[PDB]
């Protein structure tokens, strides 16, 4: 068992400057019999299968560009990205194969910094089919915004509700490096028909003032 | 409850002549002839008492000579009468119906167009499954006739068709012989061969499943003059997977009559007709042999075949052998067998071989000879179960109950006669007396009677001195133990010529096995290296001689190609038994200092337990890693076979030996690697091949190797 | 080229057993090692088992030693994994990995799409689909709700259009069900001209539901 | 670690008889067992190793067998130069541990011991101690028990017994038991007896003596 | 013909030191592991210590761990055993035994060639003269004499300077708790010769140069 540590846990890099990822083992990776270091660097893309970037600490695969350079000594290993593009987004792993059982590393996220983006806010009321199910769902949607921090909240008849809404945010984008967020809110029949208005308000750095979107119950 | 019975038959017509257009079903003339024949058959069936149960008739094929219509018919009859409507009864009824109308002045509607011979009508039973099998194969179909002395080559099959049938017809008085040859390396087609006109399961001569490497030729005989061949499931599309030839063969009697001479040697062979072709389904062989005296019994040595007892009602598939009114049935097994027949009152011996059922196996060949009744094995031990002469008191159990190794004087040790004290074999005839009054070094030069660990010179003489082969001094009158002693002379990491006989067997640039050069053109190895799927092809492999470093080429090494590859016939994959294989080189080796063959031990060579030998094999230095870049030698100590027999519990055979490594650690031993051991004369003798083992990391387990002295006979037979 | 297709997976009782298998093509199968690599839904990669070119050196992981068994069949060109004694930790997504050399300790070369193995006490359910339309450019979508277990495949026009499609990860509700929504952004000129519909595929429930979205 | 044991602890056979000796370790070792043939006064001799292999020069009357935990040494026919002490050792792993040992005597007819008593002398009485001896002569086999009875009481720990070797003429035994006391312990007791129990007699014969008259 | 000759046994105080030497002959000393086997008088064999083919590693028992020390000199073909901090339980006969292999890493490690043995006795008491006392009772009768409180061994007992040798019995000496030996000699004679023929037993001790002729009578 060789415990592998990676540093830093996360790193935001804008396109243009190099980046460095460090992997530290618990032993030394030198098979004495051949003098070959048994460390490999893999990249897991968002929602795809992991790829192979570097094998034996120096060599690259048949499709990896020159922007990746592996190096190291004994216990301390470094992967360097010369110029960071918008596609090198994902989690990076370092794996050793000098003893059984092989152990994958810990992971290191990569985030691409860009300019400030204004989210697009939409309100999606419950459909007619879900009214007979006994529960109604209304969803607030934001998309195409940077940076990631943005606080979404609901207002039902000028009242604040907590502990009853669920938010989900996708991963980083490949071409423009943005985010999309969806906040769903479910109410019972005893609560939905007893209210009239429903509003969604968001606080984000890209807007000077918190914008709101509201709708009436029974206007369409 | 109405049940449908199926009858398939052939009817001969003398008023019609066969034509080539009838061979193609798509021809209009063939369709018209089929319609007319079906109408005539329906009228004939309805004319008899079976017309009340007639269901549907269809003419299937036409034959050469007089117009022979092969058709099938169905009868919907009550179940209670099903046992009454036997095929013989139906044939008799049809014959009576045909014969009654001949004398009558009334003319049958079918008789106005077709004149049928009553003697030519043949009817056989069939099943609904047989109907479906025939009725799905109504596509790919050809008919042909084979003349006397003429060999016919097939017409190529159509890959589109999923099931093709050849209907072969020859002379009435001649048998049909069919030859199958395997062109492709491995293939997944299915073939079936039947003795009748249609694919009737009860008349199946033989079914070939798979597509093997061991034997390329399949020769099948048919009892009758007609034959059917059905090919199915060409799964992966290609062309020409196999080749059929066919020819007519005369029938001759295999029964013979001979008188044995005065000898103890195998005087001849007894074989089924047309060996090694599959014997005819209705064969019958009778052999009469006369022994010269009542003091000699008869020995029959089989090859991959054996006899055993049976219960009288049971019909045995393999075949029936009757020996002096004793009945026996064969059992094809991968071990040698010998049947020993004593003589008490009559010098004549009678041996009968009969085929009991329709299914036929491959031909049988047995060597016959004489043996003195008393002490049948001279200087050997006779294992009772399988009647073979096995060595006695050599430390190896060679009989299932182990009666050869029991209650004898000095097991694997020499016996002084002056005072009955066991002394070690290397102390016998060495040059200093060790028996108290000099018996050990007596009669060292003259001829002796053979026993255990007695090297037998070429003139069937014996030698007292143990391990006299290749020791730089003549030891028998013949002088055959110093001829061809050019091997075994040398020129942790091995050096540049420390082990000149080591060879690497590689395919696609990677080392799968190692081997030991035993002759100028032969390389021995283990069989389990070729167990894999794609690796069995001879073209793939390449052999490297005189190399120590896998990484980079060095001046010494030479590379050859494998010409032939022979596995041991009795090799068993599941038990690793008989794990040995031979590879023939492209051209012979030039004996430089880098490459030299290893010395093959004799059948009576003594490998002493507790001796140290060396395993020179490439191996993965660490668990799960690549093979080491340097050839690594490691020493092991031989173990008595009793010990590892107790270790492995019914899993170690007389063909294996056991060696142990250094305690507390290694296990890396390669596959097919040698286990050479040094002799007192400075020459290395190849004592085994790396076969298998359990426990890399178990504290006290041994490695099991192919005992070469147990397979030396086959090696010498193949090499010479 | 190199193709690896996994099969098996699905829902397993916590204590039952399963067998999964790969399906390799595009290369000489008996030359290289084969590995199984499982990834937790929110954790990193983890090795499971590996086998050499001819099952000569089988080696397992530490947490799954004695419970799993890896094997291969060079004839059918296939890899099998017998997994037994399942626990609520063993739920993951499994990848069939083709190594770079003939030994277990060579670099991983090719990765398969992987199959999801989940374990839970609850049984399967059917996804409920609802269309969602609002009432420059606008957005429109459809959500699936109350389905178990993973996964569900939501597409638009059977995969015709793929620009502006956003699918959110499944969220585990308090009850124990999952729900997500797929949305497409379109200019407001073709709302009442071209009809928009989405199809959902659910293998554990074996349902293909088509729903047209409109206000 | 391993604790070897053998059975029987003693034997008695005649020329031409077949003898069997058993050796059982406490846990199996892989049957790396060895047998030794110590004569009464000489160095041990190796007969059999690996539990079946035989050493060069050993007569072909010794056979080794067994496996697992149980091993056996077989003497097919006895010989005059064959009565000795046989030890089994296990030669695999490091506390090498021999067996207790088996003695093989020469079988003969049962003989009844002759029992004699001897009072302490006056020279011994003037030194400060006391020594009373009882002698058993010309008996067979060795298995015989001796007890010291004073005033009908049993002693323990103050008596020492010694036996001779098997005679070369008639193959018999002689035993002598000595009881040592002090003058104070000798003065306050009246009667002394050396009780003998042996299978050669139907009843244990007694021998008692007093002082002051003899 | 292989031989192993030993030397170095003798009287040692309970706490002193001793060194035994074993000289080999007939074989190659530098290719076999050796061992020392001790046997307390009247008891079974007991392993003591062992040494590999060429000084590579030494092995000991439990009851002699830290006290004894085995060593090997391949130049003069000799095996040495240095003992110190001796006790009263280390008196025994020592044998120099040879193994079948170079070391103990393999499976064949039996003892085949042995030495004659040297007697190492450890005691606190010094030499003293044998005390010879008569032994007579108060058919056939039996007389004798008892030898008590003598050190060290051995002592020779005869009857009539060899004139009487039919019916003699000299039992082995027994070691008492006081560290001094004692034995007896008994001769069976017919009862009719008691009053007619006299008997003298002769006791001879070499280390204490003592000769005692004791008359035995009723
Ligand atoms: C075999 O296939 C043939 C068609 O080629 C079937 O033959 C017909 O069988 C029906 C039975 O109801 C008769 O009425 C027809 O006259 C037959 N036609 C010919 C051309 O012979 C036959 O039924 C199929 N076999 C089976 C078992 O179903
Ligand atoms: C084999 O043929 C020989 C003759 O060729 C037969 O042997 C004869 O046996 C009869 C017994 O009635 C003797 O009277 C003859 O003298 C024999 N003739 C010869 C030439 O030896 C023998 O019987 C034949 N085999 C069988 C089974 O009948
Ligand atoms: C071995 O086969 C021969 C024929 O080759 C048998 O001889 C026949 O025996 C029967 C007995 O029922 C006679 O009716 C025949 O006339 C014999 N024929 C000939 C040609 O001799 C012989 O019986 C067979 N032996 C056994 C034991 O079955
Ligand atoms: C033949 O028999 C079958 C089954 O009994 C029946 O269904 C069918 O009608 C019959 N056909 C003719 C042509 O009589
Ligand atoms: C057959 O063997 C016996 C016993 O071995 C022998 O006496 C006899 O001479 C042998 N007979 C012949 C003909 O060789
Ligand atoms: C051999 O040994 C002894 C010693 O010389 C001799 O007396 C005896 O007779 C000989 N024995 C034989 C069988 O020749
Ligand atoms: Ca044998
Ligand atoms: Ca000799
Ligand atoms: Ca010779």
């Amino acid at each position: 068992d060789i415990v592998m540590t990676q540093s830093p846990l996360s790193l935001p890099v804008t396109p243009g400057e190099p980046a460095s990822i460090s992997c530290r083992s618990s032993q030394s990776l030198l098979d004495s019999d051949d003098g070959n270091t048994y460390l490999d660097w893999y990249l897991r893309k968002p929602g795809q299968s992991p790829q192979l970037l570097i094998y034996t600490l120096s060599y690259r695969a048949s499709g990896v560009p020159d922007r990746f350079s592996g190096s190291g000594s004994g216990t301390d290993f470094t992967l360097k990205i010369s110029r960071v593009e918008a596609d090198d987004v994902g989690v990076y792993y370092c794996m050793q194969r000098i003893e059984f059982p092989l152990t994958f590393g810990g992971g290191t996220k990569v985030e691409i910094k860009r300019t400030v983006a204004a989210p697009s806010v939409f309100i999606f009321p419950p459909s007619d089919e879900q009214l007979k199910s006994g529960t109604a769902s209304v969803v607030c949607l934001l998309n195409n915004f940077y940076p990631r921090e943005a606080k979404v909240q609901w207002k039902v008849d000028n009242a604040l509700q907590s502990g009853n809404s669920q938010e989900s945010v996708t991963e980083q984008d490949s071409k423009d490096s943005t985010y999309s967020l969806s906040s769903t809110l479910t109410l019972s029949k005893a609560d939905y028909e007893k209210h009239k208005v429903y509003a969604c308000e968001v606080t984000h750095q890209g807007l000077s003032s918190p914008v709101t979107k509201s709708f009436n119950r029974g206007e369409c | 409850v109405m049940v449908s019975q199926v009858y398939s038959g052939s009817l001969r017509v003398l008023n019609r002549h066969f034509s080539q257009d009838l061979t193609r079903r798509e021809s209009s003339a063939f369709r018209s002839e089929t319609a007319k024949a079906q109408k005539m058959l329906k009228e004939l069936i309805t004319s008899t008492r079976l017309g009340t149960y007639y269901n549907s008739s269809s003419v299937y094929s036409f034959g050469e000579g007089p117009l022979t219509c092969f058709f099938w018919f169905i009868l919907q009859i009550p179940e209670h009468r099903r046992l009454m409507l036997s095929p013989e009864v139906v044939q008799a009824l049809l014959v009576e119906e045909l014969l009654s109308t001949v004398n009558s002045s009334a003319a049958v509607p079918y008789r106005a167009e077709y004149e049928v011979d009553p003697e030519g009508l043949v009817i056989l039973e069939a099943s609904v499954k047989d109907i479906a099998a025939l009725n799905s194969t109504l596509g790919c179909y050809r008919y042909s006739y084979v003349g006397q002395g003429q060999v016919l080559r097939l017409k190529g099959p159509d890959h589109l068709a999923s099931s093709c049938l050849w209907h072969l017809q020859g002379p009435k008085d001649l048998m049909l012989k069919l030859r199958l040859e395997w062109t492709l390396a491995e293939c997944r087609d299915r073939l079936a061969m039947y003795d009748v006109a249609g694919p009737l399961e009860k008349r199946l001569i033989t079914s070939v499943y798979g597509c093997s490497r061991q034997e390329p030729v399949v020769e099948v005989l048919a009892s009758g003059a007609i034959m059917a061949v059905v090919w199915k499931k060409g799964l992966h599309s290609y062309y020409d997977p196999f080749v059929l030839s066919v020819q007519p063969v005369v029938f001759q009697a295999c029964e013979v009559n001979l008188t044995l001479d005065n000898r103890l040697d195998s005087q001849g062979v007894l074989s089924t007709p047309y060996f090694p072709s599959y014997y005819s389904p209705q064969t019958h062989c009778s052999w009469h042999l006369t022994v010269p005296s009542l003091d000699y019994g008869l020995a029959l040595w089989f090859d991959a075949y054996a006899l055993r007892r049976q219960k009288y009602d049971l019909p045995c598939t393999q075949g029936q052998w009757t020996i002096q009114n004793r009945r026996l049935c064969g059992l094809r097994i991968l071990q040698p067998y010998a049947e020993r027949i004593p003589v008490v009152a009559t010098a004549g011996i009678t041996i009968n071989f009969t085929s009991q059922i329709s299914l036929t196996g491959p031909g049988v060949r047995v060597h016959y000879g004489l043996y003195n009744q008393s002490d049948p094995c001279p200087g050997e031990f006779l294992c009772s179960v399988n009647g073979l002469c096995v060595p006695a008191c050599d430390g190896v159990k060679d009989c299932p109950n182990g009666l050869d190794e029991r209650n004898c004087v000095c097991r694997a040790t020499f016996q002084c006669k002056e005072d009955s004290t066991c002394i070690s074999l290397p102390k016998v005839c060495d040059g200093q007396p060790d028996c108290l009054n000099g018996s050990d070094e007596e009669q060292c030069q003259e001829g002796v009677p053979c026993g255990t660990f007695t090297f037998q010179c070429e003139d069937r003489s014996c030698v007292k001195k143990p391990n006299p082969q290749c020791d730089g001094r003549p030891d028998c009158r013949d002088g055959s133990d110093e001829e061809h002693c050019d091997c075994g002379l040398q020129g942790a990491v091995s050096s540049e010529g420390e082990w000149p006989w080591q060879a690497s067997l590689q395919v696609r640039g990677r080392h799968i096995c190692g081997g030991a050069l035993i002759a100028d053109r032969w390389v021995i190895t283990a069989a389990h290296c070729f167990q894999e799927d794609s690796m069995a092809s001879t073209v793939l492999w390449t052999v490297f001689l005189g190399k120590v470093w896998q990484n980079s080429r060095w001046p010494g090494e030479v590379s050859f190609k494998v010409s032939r590859l022979l596995l041991h016939p009795y090799h068993e994959e599941d038990s690793h038994d008989y794990d040995v294989a031979l590879l023939q080189l492209d051209h012979p080796v030039v004996r430089s200092a880098a490459v030299r063959p290893v010395c093959l031990p004799a059948r009576s060579h003594f490998f002493e337990p507790g001796l140290h030998c060396w395993i020179t094999g490439w191996g993965a230095l660490r668990e799960g890693g690549p093979i080491s870049n340097a050839l690594q030698k490691v020493d092991v100590q031989l173990i008595p076979q009793d010990l590892c027999s107790e270790v492995y519990r019914y899993q170690v055979t007389p063909r294996m030996l056991c060696a142990g490594y250094r305690k507390g650690k290694a296990c890396q031993g390669d596959a097919g690697g040698p286990l050479v051991c040094k002799a007192l004369s400075g020459r290395w003798f190849l004592a085994g091949l790396v076969s298998w083992g359990l426990g890399c990391g178990r504290p006290n387990y041994f490695g099991v190797y192919t005992r070469i002295t147990g397979v030396i006979s086959w090696i010498q037979q193949v090499v010479t | 080229e190199v193709q690896l297709v996994e099969s098996g997976g699905g829902l397993v009782k916590p204590g039952g057993s399963l067998r999964i298998s790969c399906a390799a093509s595009g290369f000489i199968f008996v030359d290289y090692a084969m590995h199984w690599v499982r990834q937790a839904p929110g954790k990193g990669l983890e090795w499971v088992s590996g086998i050499s070119w001819n099952s000569g050196s089988i080696g397992y992981a530490d947490s799954v030693k004695g419970r799993f068994t890896i094997s291969r069949d060079n004839a059918k060109k296939s890899l099998y994994l017998q997994m037994s004694g399942l626990r609520p930790e063993d739920t993951a997504l499994y990848y069939c990995v083709k190594s770079g050399f003939y030994y277990v300790r060579s670099y991983f070369d090719n990765w398969g799409q992987g199959t999801l193995v989940t374990v839970s006490s609850a049984s399967t359910k059917g996804p409920s689909v609802f269309p969602l339309a609002p009432c420059s450019t606008a957005a429109l979508g459809c959500l699936v709700k109350d389905y178990f277990p993973e996964p569900v495949t939501v597409s638009w026009n059977s995969g015709a259009l793929t620009s502006g499609v956003h699918t959110f990860p499944a969220v585990l509700q308090s009850s124990g069900l999952y729900s997500l929504s797929s949305v497409v952004t379109v200019p407001s000129s073709s709302l009442g001209t071209k009809t928009y519909t989405c199809n959902v595929d659910h293998k554990p429930s074996n349902t293909k539901v088509d729903k047209r979205v409109e206000s």
